RNA sequence: GUCUACGGCCAUACCACCCUGAACGCGCCCGAUCUCGUCUGAUCUCGGAAGCUAAGCAGGGUCGGGCCUGGUUAGUACUUGGAUGGGAGACCGCCUGGGAAUACCGGGUGCUGUAGGCUU
RNA sequence: GAGCAGAAGGGCAAAAGCUCGCUUGAUCUUGAUUUUCAGUACGAAUACAGACCGUGAAAGCGGGGCCUCACGAUCCUUCU
RNA sequence: GACCCCAGAAAAGGUGUUGGUUGAUAUAGACAGCAGGACGGUGGCCAUGGAAGUCGGAAUCCGCUAAGGAGUGUGUAACA
RNA sequence: CUCAACCUAUUCUCAAACUUUAAAUGGGUAAGAAGCCCGGCUCGCUGGCGUGGAGCCGGGCGUGGAAUGCGAGUGCCUAG
RNA sequence: CGGGGCGGACUGUCCCCAGUGCGCCCCGGGCGGGUCGCGCCG
């Protein structure tokens, strides 16, 4: 029924954003990708070589191999009732560093520094995040101003 | 009107500008991508290039490597600092291009500390020379030429700058096809007329030719050559001494900063209140003139 | 020869416009959408009355034409030939198909039969603008035109001035302040931004 | 008062001779241009096939050459002598450069040759100011700005104030 | 004659009965697919790790 | 306070018209002997330095267009989940959470990296 | 708003289009991978590595066509 | 008439009754009934076989007035 | 003087195979001991460089770095 | 809700006509947050 074409249904997926066509900015070629870092596979359509398949657009993986123009990415793909880790070669135009790993590394560094500093200062500090707790008990001043009475409006036929 | 306005509102609503330096016409991004981008399996290894830019009155030779925040220039040499030694007039020519390329190479090599090793080619001959790395010593500095938007035909001054750099001791891949000595018909490199160009004997030949043909044209052409007392006989020796003096002391001494009053030569932006008041005044003047009738 | 409209009353399919994919569409029955004094200025007809559907349904171009003719006839009878302006504000852009009966439901996709206008709840079908003293005639003309349509419709006297999008109580002093400039049967809104030369053309 | 860099000058002359067909007629026209300018002319091929004109695509149809400098100034003097120093008002374009044509070339200052025909030709004087070449420059190319442009009125003024010509209102 | 053509009905229920398991990750993933030039250099580095052992233990002590 | 060379982001940077530009600089500009290209030294390449900021360029301006960012539109449209809710239906209301886009009205009009100059 | 052989979609401006110059990376090899997928094959494709080359001043780019289609087992035959 | 699916109904109507919205008249006398007047220029002009307020096309005024349309309908060939 | 076309500023109505903008629901990844931080060694890869990268050898860090719940991992044969 | 003294800049009221902004200092008014804060009340 449906064709099996490699770019079927990517009409908007691989298209460029509005007024963002043309020359690829060169910082994307200047990014440094090491083995073990987490990258999101975008898949821009200006460059056709090394393009990922449509099932990897929007997926995140870990770099395991670096070549001259591309990287090898171990990315999970779900095939029916099993998830299996595919290895795909993707040119660096179609990937970027995932910032979730950046934020986590920042938090780890903060935690390590705070633990080392807290042992020296003496007291104990909280390192785990916690879910948003129930709101505390507080007071609400009226400031001598009576709260405004709200009344539902009558119905009127706009147009 | 009778024709559709092409540059209407929708034209600007959909118009996408090019990169700023493409609009300024200063950068070929097609070449820049191929020329500044490092292989990914080389990681943070700097890729060095020798930018050569010829100006109406100057030659700028720089060595830079690309970074995400912007390019980093590690060594720059100018043709306007040539008058410090030897050569005083007739900059932005092929001989000055060689001199500033040699100066850039010597300055960078001195900064890195590789001068006793990689002395380059001191005795200037136009034949091809390529510096090779010495075992047990730090490797030869490798950089690639960046000509920019210059048309790279035989005899372009970017190749004189490159020749100066490679004789200064910088490993820059090149062929002799684009040097002034190359003959396109025979596909042969003379390497002697190229040396003449390096020593500026085409300019000296022009001077002494005008001395035979037209004296007033000679004055009008080389007016500043009569000043500074530069003559076709001493031209080659002037360039040779400039080469030697580049060799001995290539270190750049920045001129000390000056005490300067904070004078603003540019009109600042009008404030929002000023613009609104200007509109109010213009409306009031129009109404008052209408009442005057 | 035409099917009953109950067969195409509801918006069951996705919009099916006449396009390069849908070719050979017969022309809609309604070709005229403005009647009366279309050239009348904005200040002549300040009263506007709308027919508004309460149904999310499809109205055939034939029904739009019939209602247009009926409302026009009543308005001419009551307010004269030049005493009103009517605008039908539904265009039949949806194409309804027919699978005329190889054999059976094999290859059942139909050929273009006709066109309908797809109308939403609260959408205006027809508008009449006229003088203040013809409110009863406008209401009655729209009420008569309601009998040519399948669903339920309401007659609403608009709060706007005529066919504009500005309220009828502020229209006059906006025209006084030159925020509105008449142009034919409508008005042009003049914001307080742009070149001052345009402002100088006004006030002079 | 006026800046010396605003003085009008002749950029190029752009002589053109469009022959109907190829062959010897076009070769003779090329020889006419060679004699007039001392420059090798260049041929122009047909953009499309026109049945009515009997021309085919990529077929040598015209011959032309552009002249700059004192040679262009001299040839313009010759052509304006032929026109007798009067130009029509519509002959000046809105971009500030003008043109005219002649139908006989033997009175331009050339000798008749029986093997050579009687080809007429078109002169199109392109006017400019110092600094117009930034639009043609390779690096940092730009546009000349509004005040520096040449208008039709300034072109006619230059014609009158250089060749004491007459603008016929036709 | 005619019959149903395709459905994924009940397929997700079948998939989740034994769970949809993430691939078993572990230390030391395989070096398959890695750049052969890089790989043969790594093998040379591993081979010559043997030498310089006495300097390592001297520094460690 | 600025510019030049190379840039990063790629209009808050673009476009139209007007005004101002000290000093370096960047240019326009002068020429074709050599190098090198042309129908044309116009472009390109080369050798210059009489003139000029007229142009490019920089800065500023415009109840400027655009662009950027807010308000409004609007808790509207749409929407996750719920009911033995309503209604002949078409559809609609409520509960539980999420939540837009025009028109219209405001504010803004490049930030910045490396190297090197000028500015008493 | 043109063109890029063709259907359509995406992409593209000192491009990927047009005109020139030089060419044969449309070549010789081993593996890995992606797509359909049972994670079988074919086809097509991506990133490499080893040769030998082309072009360019060079950086580089090229092992067919800007990308998405343009195709074929066992047995037998034929050639190298 | 009488309970999800569900096992039968629509447009359109009602001076049946019940709520609601909006407007209007009225102790300067509403509404409804019964009872009086309902004129003059003027049988207004053009249409005509006759069209007089009443088949029609435009006009839609004036005086006396408490008030009256140069006419709401029935009716006449037209009047009445 | 009029009616067209054309242009300009507006105006009504639309799109499964249109789109600047753009949800809700949804898909991927991360939330550490295989980690973090110190020293050192190897390399035929890379190279201005004690460079870069990778590998390896020692050492030190436990507040076990969201919530909630649950014991997991793995192989063979296999019917319908 | 605003006042004093110096550099630019706008207006078709141009006779030291009128109006807007910026940098320094001298004051005046109101609002919010910390303050060994300080007292009083609960
Ligand atoms: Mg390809
Ligand atoms: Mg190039
Ligand atoms: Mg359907
Ligand atoms: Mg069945
Ligand atoms: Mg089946
Ligand atoms: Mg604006
Ligand atoms: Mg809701
Ligand atoms: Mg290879």
């Amino acid at each position: 029924t449906n064709t099996k074409g490699k770019r079927r249904g990517t009409r908007y997926m691989f298209s460029r954003p509005f007024r963002k066509h043309g020359v690829v900015p060169l910082a994307t070629y200047m990014r440094i990708y090491k083995k073990g870092d987490i990258v999101d596979i975008k898949g821009m359509g200006t460059v056709q070589k090394g393009m990922p398949h449509k099932c990897y657009h929007g997926k995140t993986g870990r770099v395991y191999n670096v070549t001259q123009h591309a990287v090898g990415i171990v990315v999970n793909k779900q095939v029916k009732g099993k998830i299996l880790a595919k290895r795909i070669n993707v040119r660096i135009e179609h990937i970027k560093h995932s910032k979730s790993r950046d934020s986590f590394l920042k938090r780890v560094k903060e935690n390590d520094q705070k633990k080392k500093e807290a042992k020296e200062k003496g007291t104990w500090v909280q390192l785990k995040r916690q879910p948003a707790p129930p709101r505390e008990a507080h007071f609400v001043r009226t400031n001598g101003k009576e709260p405004e009475l709200l009344e539902p409006i009558p119905y009127e036929f706009m147009a | 009107g009778f024709v559709k306005v092409v540059k209407n509102k929708a034209y600007f609503k959909r118009y996408q500008v090019k990169f700023r330096r493409r609009r300024e016409g200063k950068t070929d991004y097609y070449a820049r991508k191929r020329l500044v981008i490092q292989d990914k399996n080389k990681y943070n290894t700097p890729k060095y290039r020798m930018i050569v830019r010829v100006t109406n009155r100057d030659i700028i030779c720089q060595i830079a490597y690309a970074r995400i925040e912007g390019d980093m220039i590690v060594c720059a040499a100018y043709a306007h600092e040539l008058p410090k030694y030897g050569v005083k007039v007739g900059l932005t020519n092929y001989a000055a291009a060689y001199c500033t390329g040699l100066l850039l190479a010597r300055r960078l090599l001195n900064r890195f500390g590789m001068d006793k090793i990689y002395e380059g080619q001191v005795e200037v001959t136009g034949d091809e020379y390529n510096v090779e790395s010495i075992d047990g010593q730090p490797g030869a500095f490798t950089c690639y030429l960046d000509a920019g938007l210059a048309r790279t035909t035989t005899g372009n001054k970017v190749f004189g700058a490159l020749k100066g750099a490679v004789d200064g001791g910088l490993s820059i891949p090149h062929s002799t096809k684009r040097f002034p000595g190359y003959d396109s018909e025979s596909k042969e490199f003379n390497a002697e007329v190229h040396r003449k160009h390096i020593m500026g004997q085409n300019v000296a030949d022009y001077m002494r030719y005008l001395m035979e043909e037209d004296e007033d044209a000679y004055k009008k052409q080389f007016s500043q050559y009569i000043k500074n007392s530069v003559t076709p006989d001493m031209m080659e020796e002037m360039y040779k001494k400039a080469h030697a003096a580049i060799r001995e002391n290539p270190v750049y001494e920045k001129k000390p900063k000056k005490e300067v009053k904070k004078k603003r030569w540019n009109r600042p932006k009008m404030s929002l209140a000023q613009k609104k008041d200007r509109v109010a005044q213009k409306k009031a003047s129009f109404l008052r003139a209408q009442e005057r009738a | 020869g035409r099917r009953p409209a109950r067969c195409y009353r509801y918006c069951k399919n996705k919009p099916y416009p006449k396009s390069r994919f849908c070719r050979g569409v017969p022309d809609a029955k309604i070709r005229i959408f403005d009647l009366g004094r279309k050239k009348a200025k904005v200040d002549e007809f300040p009263l506007g009355g709308h027919m508004v559907s309460d149904e999310y349904e499809q109205l055939s171009s034939e029904a739009l034409e019939a209602a247009r003719i009926c409302a026009n006839k009543y308005m001419v009878k009551s307010c004269g030939r030049d005493g009103f302006h009517m605008r039908v504000r539904l265009h039949p852009f949806h194409v309804i198909r027919i699978n005329k009966m190889q054999t059976g439901m094999r290859g059942a996709f139909g050929k273009p039969q006709g066109t309908v206008a797809r109308v939403h709840i609260g959408q205006v079908i027809m508008s009449i603008r006229t003088k203040l003293q013809n409110e009863e005639h406008v209401i009655e003309a729209l009420r008569r035109a309601k009998f040519k349509f399948p669903g339920r419709q309401k007659i609403h006297i608009s709060k706007k001035w005529g066919f504009t999008k500005f309220n009828a109580d502020e229209f006059e002093d906006m025209v006084a302040k030159k925020c509105l400039i008449p142009d034919g049967c409508g008005v042009k809104y003049v914001p307080s931004h742009g070149p001052l030369d345009k402002w100088r053309v006004l006030h002079s | 008062k006026e800046n010396p860099m605003r003085e009008l000058r002749i950029r190029k002359l752009c002589l053109n001779i469009c022959v109907g067909e190829s062959g010897d007629r076009l070769t003779r026209a090329a020889k006419v241009l060679e004699q007039l300018t001392g420059q090798t002319p260049v041929f122009s091929k047909a953009r499309y096939t026109v049945r009515s004109f009997g021309i085919r695509r990529n077929e040598k149809i015209a011959v032309h050459c552009t002249v700059r400098g004192a040679k262009a100034e001299e040839i313009l003097e010759k052509g304006l002598k032929v026109r007798e120093y009067e130009l029509r008002k519509n002959n000046f374009s809105d971009t500030g450069n003008f043109g005219f044509g002649i139908q006989e070339h033997i009175d331009l200052g050339i000798k008749y040759d029986p093997s050579i025909g009687i080809y007429g030709l078109d002169f199109y004087v392109v006017l400019g100011r110092p600094g117009f070449s930034i639009a043609d420059k390779k690096r940092r190319t730009g546009c000349i700005g509004a005040k520096h442009r040449i208008s039709k009125e300034e072109a006619m003024r230059w014609f009158q104030q250089k060749y004491d010509g007459i603008i016929l209102p036709g | 004659a005619k019959s149903k053509n395709h459905t994924t009905h009940n397929q997700s229920r079948k998939w989740h009965r034994n769970g949809i398991k993430k691939p078993r990750s572990q230390r030391y993933e395989s070096l398959k697919g890695v750049d052969p030039k890089f790989l043969r250099n790594m093998r040379f580095a591993k081979k010559h790790n043997k030498k310089g052992l006495k300097k390592m233990q001297a520094n460690n002590a």
